């Protein structure tokens, strides 16, 4: 009775979202045929048998699309719902978001609206889309801006690759990124930032693998997802829905850029050797070492914490930890926040894809964080954008597509505005 | 054909 | 999808890109004959295929070898636009005077040829400098077609001459006519030279006897793998124009260097390994290019590697981000991660990896220098001026156009100063 | 008890007649030896052993009807429907209006006769006419005048090939047309725009095949005829007798010009995925994507809306969805009528043609809708009209045979003085 | 029921005739000697097959030639009427004296040829425009029978001398008197000139060496495919009046072009899989017609495409739409759609698609202009005028002829010219 949609759009999102609704059909017990030998949430039975699954596909090239179409998982999704254009976004965000941008949306908006008139007690959204892509974030933004003038009370939760700070696979991530980012400001209301270089550094340290690859975060960012979401699908002790979420995280309408973490996180050499206790594993939870965005959080002061167990799971502990956790001198939050700790227990233990490096436990913890050291990105990426805006670099790609030449500093100036809050936050009373 |  | 059409003229051009037909053929199994054993081929009766491409001269003695060398019964009979008096090193033949009478029919072929794509994502043409049939008729060609199509981008594989190799006398004519609006209306000017090549199949290859054969195959192998990554998946795609961002911060700042990696002869290809770390020391060095411009002694502005085949996005990664962070000074500050990566998923055949290294850098401004060089030393005596004006083409052109390379030069030296 | 008699005109008539009569014996269980291996309603047995039809073909080239004389139904027509002259219309109205048809009329009407005196419970006339023709434009229009003044009280319903609005199949169209419209204001009291534009479309988006032809053009177009005469044919728990929609969607004496759609048109895979419930299937109907005819009812009034469902179909599902899509904002009616709903029910599921593109399903809905967005397609086909009349091109073929020249004027004329009720109806109270 | 005799007149007429005939023997699968293995043929003793054609001429030569030829015997010998001079390139002496004792006596066998029909769709000539016997004759016959049968259409299968490429040195003359005379009282007259068929077989086919009766073969099919949509059954049907209201907007403006598809050579014939865009792209193309005049030139005032095949009919629709859309400057805008189509469902001798396209356009005036041009040169020194006025004809006859010659060409620009 209760579900959510899911939206995939850009590179990374679609990729991400392969490995993520591949974890979905293998935890239910659903087959890439379609057909099954709960899952309201995500799937949708065709009336004998088979299963659609509540999903759409945007990207304006057909490569990844036609590898989705001609891959293993050919027969479940719906032939519609893998809508895709005939040339690249090229990652100047104007060309998804003016020119070709007005083109499928409206197809895209056509497909939601048929997709939700099928359900009954729909909650949110839970876009994907790399910010630094071309189609990631101006088709997004597009897409977004539609649906928050079309539906309004439903909340919507994007889950964004944020370009790392250090590593680079382009060389013009901040305009396109700055962009969808003063876009993305007001429409979606909890954007959980996640990095993909800490992920690297964690799969490094943790899982031990040396040469990591795309599809071990993928799949990572899947398991993160259904941690998530198994509230909703599953049953426990204390249930969460996703309207949770943005009612306990978002302190300030504007200032609701959270980065998660994930636990535990360790390949099979040492699994049987570690004892993984629910203290132990709730203090992995919150070392710096293993946070998704790159950050140390002692910057900073924390401002909110989701924390979601699942599996076998004993509340006297959990608090007796959570308690030495909020008396560690390592992490504290701001003044005005004294309960800082929001908690969901559920009924049920990850499960495990075969391949997937990680190994198979009884308990998981995923903790999201609402906290301030995040700000600092930003800042650093903001730097990043002087220099370019002070030669022009770049910019005529963007003027020839229609977008204004000065919107840049409109948006640059937003940033710094929300800079202004991530330090009128972390100041005492 | 009959071309040639 | 996303298509890609085929201009070659002048000899030189006509050469490498047979060539690269011969390579494309032997990657997507394509035998002599047109069978398999829509980016570049179009289907044909009995499961035929039909190289899509032009090839044009004011000489047809290139039929010869368009029709001797492996791969000649691939192209279509009615695509090839053969002059029949020659341009003869001579510019003005063949942009002004009898290139501009077989200029149209080439642009009615070029419509008859482009109208059968859907979704045309580029162009991409093959030609010398000093050629008077490729520089003259693909220059003409590329203002004629850019009026045309102004949306689609147009990426030229010419090779100009670098002084190092005597070629012709008459070169730097040609060179700074063809550059003077080369610069104008084409988006990546991937320059290739001749000294780079025979330096290569010395010093790296160890070849006894450097050929033409394997200096055409080396360039065209090139000419693939820098767009190969959107003929297969891949997990970071790319195309024609995710270059035509990454690598043109100006409009006028588009002439690109270009290099392959691995390259070893027998003995070498046996002792040695090929992963990243090899790959990356192999390619960022100064005479692993195709260009005889010592990069060292300039910047590059931005540096794109399509890597090939299959590996860990986080090796890669991290080879990137430490090669820029240790060679900073030879980089340029004022910009931020300067680098850029795209990896496919297909390796391409004979080996297991593949890097094609492109770069719009500010070290090929010196190599105008040189060549204007040779212009005023052949323009202050008014030398071999008696064959160009004699045919139309007024002098006065000549002056305005060493004057525009002024500029171009100038914007380089200019950006090497900036800082923040 | 009750019957009809169809009428298939012209050339396009004859090819949707035979498309049709295919798929009346294919559902009947009648052979096309018309020897059985409901049919009161169409067929009538001749005192023993087969079958005969009740139409009549008429045309004037001997191409089509000698075609259906050798074809596959050879032996299934009694030879006296069977009505070709010797020459050809031409595509100018006067040469199967004033000159050939001037004696055929007389044969036709004593043939229309003689199977009249037969029936027993007939209710109406469906003719048949491609207008953008010569001879189903110039004799349809005189038979249906001939009917009107010598039966009167019969209903009399049409289903014309109007040109379409962008692609082109000849060149006088926008006279021959104007002229079938004009004489076909009054006697004909249902007139059903089909347009081979929209279909086109549809054939090559739901139904995947690319490369369409007449062939499958007509198949839907007799699935259409079928599944709005299954209200007669068989039984339903609340039927309808084509006499009703003379009067529920006649609003005004003259303006009778509707649309049709129809649901769901979808091939075999893009349905296979598919709940296809009666939500889905209304709120499919009213999409202007779809619809037979060519126009955009989102930029429009509606007036009046018949929906007859066949097949396995709940009746609550009919409200609550009849409800919701009254909800819309988008689709709007005019003042004069708050009660725009026609529903029937007929308890037969729809039959497959055997060899068919379209795909067998369980419920499908049948609409016509009286709007007024259809409007302008008459405006912009008489702006064509225009665009000739300018300067008297092509006349000399029409005064030639004995048409006065100032009929021209007066239908040009008088059809925009059909615009006077249209953009009037419009307006509310 | 829609039948069709087929007068000659001439040398060309007469030979154009006998490939025609033999040309829909073949496509009707009828052998040389008129046996099986109403629309043109008649019904004879012993299941024999007799063409309802005329052959009339001056000089007795055609009449062996014609008998030489295969396909010979199928005529009769009652249609063979034959005088003994010929009029020797000499336009009055087949209009006047020596034509006249023979049109009265082809009246009759024409009376009791068309009789012998029941529903007879109307004529159509065969004929040059040029030799004094085929236009002479001609012109009379079409004067006599419009006189005669006004009720049906009488398409002439003219052939305008060749512009440039002159056999004769008294063509103008000749082609002025005779156009005068035709622009009344015909009502298709689709001109060829060998300078297009040189053009179209040399440049589109590489032929050795192309003979009259290649020409002559090439007419025939296009002579066919105009009709074949009527001879055989189809999704959509014409016929040869459909056309005529579909392609003349005014009394006067019936001069068409022709135009036939595909046509390729065994080097091309291996490439360029069969479809129908392939097909309009063929069709569209300038020097793949039958006249002599870029049509570019003009614009399209209204043209009709028949199809012979099956195929996709919306693919049919979609390309004319796409094509008379895209290149809206050379088609004409005070009328809309001004494209028509129509489709067969037989194609010829192992075709599997056939284009035939007929096109009235104002693109063809430039013809009677040069024609006219020659005529008025050679006539304001009286030069060759005595030959003429000797045998009745007058010095006014001229004048009215070639006034209404720029009567006919003036009504064309201006009726070009206009707006909306
Ligand atoms: N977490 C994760 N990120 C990915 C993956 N694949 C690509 N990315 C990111 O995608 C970003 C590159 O921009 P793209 O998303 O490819 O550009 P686009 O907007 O989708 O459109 P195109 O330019 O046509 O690719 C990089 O920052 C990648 O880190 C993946 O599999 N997993
Ligand atoms: N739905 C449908 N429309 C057709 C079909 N065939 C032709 N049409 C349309 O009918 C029109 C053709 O005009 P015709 O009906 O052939 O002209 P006519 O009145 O019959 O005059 P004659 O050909 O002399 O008998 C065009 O608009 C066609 O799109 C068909 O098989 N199915
Ligand atoms: N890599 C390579 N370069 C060539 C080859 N042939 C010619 N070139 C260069 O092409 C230059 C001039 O261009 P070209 O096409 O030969 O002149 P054109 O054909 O007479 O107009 C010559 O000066 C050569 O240096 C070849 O076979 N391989
Ligand atoms: N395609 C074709 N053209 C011809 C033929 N014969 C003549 N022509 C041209 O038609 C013109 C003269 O026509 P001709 O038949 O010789 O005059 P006639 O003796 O009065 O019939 C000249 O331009 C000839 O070149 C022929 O057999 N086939
Ligand atoms: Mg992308
Ligand atoms: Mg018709």
């Amino acid at each position: 009775m209760r579900e959510v949609i899911s939206i995939h759009v850009g590179q990374g999102g679609i990729q991400v979202g392969n490995a993520c609704w591949e974890l979905f059909c293998l935890e239910h017990g659903i087959q890439p045929d379609g057909q099954m030998p709960a899952f309201n949430t995500f799937f949708s039975e065709t009336g004998a048998g088979k299963h659609v699954p509540r999903a759409v596909f945007l990207d304006l090239e057909p490569t990844v699309i036609d590898e989705v179409r001609t891959g293993t998982y050919r027969q479940l999704f719906h032939p519609e719902q893998l809508i895709s254009g005939k040339e690249d976004a090229a990652n100047n965000f104007a060309r998804g978001h003016y020119t070709i941008g007005k083109e499928i949306v409206d197809l895209c908006l056509d497909r939601i609206r048929k997709l939700a008139d099928n359900c009954t007690g729909l909650q949110g959204f839970l876009v994907f889309n790399s910010v630094g892509g071309g189609t990631g974030s101006g088709l997004g933004s597009l897409l977004l801006e539609r649906l928050s003038v079309d539906y309004g009370k439903k909340s919507k939760l994007g889950f964004t690759i944020y370009p790392s700070p250090q590593v680079s696979t382009a060389v013009v991530e901040p305009y396109n990124s700055i962009l969808s980012t003063h876009s993305l400001l007001e429409h979606t209301d909890v954007a959980v930032m996640l990095d993909n270089e800490a992920i690297y550094d964690i799969c490094r340290r943790n899982l031990d693998i040396e040469r990591p690859t795309y599809t071990n975060l993928n799949r990572l960012i899947a398991q993160v997802i259904s941690s998530l979401t198994a509230s909703l699908r599953f049953d426990g002790a204390l249930n969460v829905d996703i309207t949770e979420f943005q009612t306990n995280l978002v302190p300030y309408p504007r200032i609701h850029f959270m980065l998660s973490s994930y636990a535990p996180i360790i390949s099979a050499e040492k699994a049987y050797h570690e004892q993984l206790s629910v203290a132990e594993i709730t203090n992995s939870a919150f070392e710096p070492a293993n946070m998704m965005a790159k950050c140390d959080p002692r910057h900073g002061k924390y401002m909110a914490c989701s924390m979601m167990y699942r599996g076998d799971v004993v509340p006297k502990d959990v608090n007796a930890s959570i308690a030495t956790i909020k008396t560690k001198r390592t992490i504290q939050f701001v003044d005005w926040c004294p309960t800082g700790f929001k908690v969901g227990i559920n009924y049920q233990p990850p499960t495990v894809v075969p391949g997937g490096d990680l190994a198979k436990v009884m308990r998981a913890v995923c903790m999201i964080s609402n906290s301030t050291a995040i700000a600092e990105v930003f800042s650093r990426l903001d730097h990043k954008f002087d220099l370019m805006y002070a030669k022009r670099a770049f910019v005529h790609w963007y003027v020839g597509e229609g977008m204004e030449e000065g919107e840049f500093s409109e948006a640059r100036e937003d940033l710094a505005a929300l800079e202004k809050d991530y330090e009128e936050v972390g100041i005492e009373t | 054909n009959t071309n040639n | 999808m996303r298509e890609i059409v085929h201009i070659q003229g002048g000899q030189c051009g006509n050469q490498i890109g047979a060539k690269f037909w011969e390579v494309i053929s032997d990657e997507h199994g394509i035998d002599p004959t047109g069978t398999y054993h829509n980016v570049y081929y179009n289907e044909a009766t009995g499961g035929r295929y039909v190289p899509r491409a032009i090839l044009m001269d004011l000489e047809p003695g290139t039929m010869d070898s368009v029709r001797a060398g492996p791969f000649g019964q691939l192209f279509r009979p009615d695509n090839f636009v053969f002059g029949q008096t020659g341009a003869g090193n001579n510019w003005a033949k063949g942009h002004y005077t009898e290139g501009a009478e077989l200029i149209d029919s080439v642009l009615d072929v070029v419509r008859k040829e482009a109208e059968g794509c859907d979704c045309l994502q580029g162009f991409q043409i093959t030609h010398s400098l000093g050629g008077g049939t490729g520089s003259g008729m693909g220059t003409l060609l590329i203002s004629k077609v850019r009026e045309e199509y102004p949306d689609r981008i147009m990426e030229t594989f010419s090779v100009v001459p670098s002084p190092k190799v005597s070629d012709t006398v008459v070169e730097p004519y040609n060179a700074t006519l063809s550059v003077h609006q080369l610069v104008e209306n084409a988006d990546e000017c991937m320059v290739i030279d001749n000294e780079a090549l025979y330096d290569i199949c010395f010093r790296t290859l160890k070849l006894t006897t450097p050929t033409y054969g394997d200096l055409n195959h080396l360039v065209s192998a090139a000419m693939s793998g820098v767009t190969c990554c959107l003929r297969f998946p891949g997990q970071l795609n790319s195309d024609l124009r995710k270059l035509a961002v990454n690598l043109i911060p100006f409009p006028r700042l588009h002439f690109f260097m270009i290099g392959f990696a691995p390259l070893t002869s027998r003995g070498s290809q046996q002792y040695r390994a090929l992963t990243v770390p090899e790959l990356t020391q192999q390619m960022f060095d100064a005479k692993n290019m195709m260009c005889a411009a010592d990069p060292r002694h300039g910047r590059y502005l931005t540096a794109s590697a399509l890597f090939r085949g299959r590996m860990s996005t986080k090796e890669v990664d991290e080879q990137m981000l430490n090669v820029q962070n240790k060679n900073s000074s030879y980089f340029v500050e004022w910009i931020p991660n300067n680098i850029k990566s795209s990896i496919c998923d297909i390796p391409p055949k004979g080996l297991k990896m593949a890097v094609t290294f492109v770069g719009n850098s500010t070290a090929i401004q010196e190599m105008f220098k040189r060549v204007a060089e040779q212009f005023t030393a052949m323009f202050r005596r008014k030398a071999f001026l008696h064959w160009y004006t004699g045919e139309g083409m007024d002098e006065m052109e000549f002056t305005e156009a060493e004057s525009n390379m002024n500029d171009l030069v100038s914007e380089y030296q200019q950006y090497q100063d900036a800082t923040a």
